């Protein structure tokens, strides 16, 4: 029904 | 009915029975989780951790305070404990996919929420059907702190199994964040901290393998932490 996102990320490449 | 462990009233609570800090525990068992997960599969460097003691016979390896990468993730970990207190929390993950904002995990480690009624023996109804982790969770009982302790212990010991000897390497390129789910009884005016509201959570493919890795059942909330890969074996 309701959902959080964190808007902090962690990236790999 | 106290947790005496020298090393464990640095991070934990040595009480837990009561629902404050039954909550507080669990703010604090997200953070040393998280910690050992984020670290063990090697998505950040050692040098973002604190080397700490868990208990007199374990150590880990916690997210460092006083580095502002490591500091931004801790604190959002812990913004997501304090919903713990008023029950708001169901789910929250750690979620790695192929690209960024991807539904579809390659890996999740999800930690789930179920919660008390005063008292702390009578579980509270958790929905959509019947939510898939109440059942397991609501059976359980408060066996004391150092249950508590011993279950903590357990976590780590068993992340730190997944990580070396079941999770096969992750791929060269990745996107990990944290994605949560709210309760029924969660306001629709609150809100955690850290967290922009989304009608998306994620979605697992169906060969998905899964590890429990532990549960924590303090003195008035309970939690189940699982490994859901498609990178086991």
């Amino acid at each position: 029904a309701r959902y959080g996102v964190s808007n902090t990320s962690i990236n790999r490449k | 009915d106290s947790i005496d462990d020298k090393k464990w009233s640095k991070l934990f609570p040595r009480i837990v029975s009561d629902p404050d800090r039954s909550s507080n525990f669990m703010t604090r068992a997200i953070y040393v989780a998280f910690s050992a997960v984020l670290r063990n599969r090697n998505i950040l460097g050692q040098e973002y951790f604190t080397k700490n003691y868990i208990t007199e016979k374990l150590k880990c390896m916690t997210l460092c305070f006083r580095n502002l990468r490591s500091n931004q993730i801790a604190q959002l970990l812990r913004n997501a404990g304090d919903a713990t207190k008023d029950g708001f929390l169901k789910e929250v993950s750690l979620v790695i996919t192929n690209n960024e904002g991807d539904l579809e995990a390659i890996e999740v480690f999800s930690m789930k929420f179920i919660y008390f009624e005063n008292g702390g023996v009578v579980a509270r109804l958790s929905t959509d059907q019947e939510d898939p982790h109440f059942a397991k969770l609501a059976q359980l009982v408060y066996e004391g702190g150092d249950s508590v302790r011993d279950q903590m212990v357990t976590i780590v010991r068993s992340v730190q199994f997944l990580c070396t000897k079941v999770l096969e390497p992750l791929p060269e390129e990745f996107t990990a964040n944290f994605r949560l789910e709210y309760t029924n009884d969660a306001p629709s005016n609150f809100r955690i901290d850290g967290f922009e509201d989304s009608s998306t959570f994620y979605t697992l493919p169906d060969d998905i393998q899964s590890a429990t890795i532990g549960h924590l059942r303090p003195g008035c909330h309970a939690a189940n932490m699982e490994c859901w890969s498609m990178l086991m074996s």
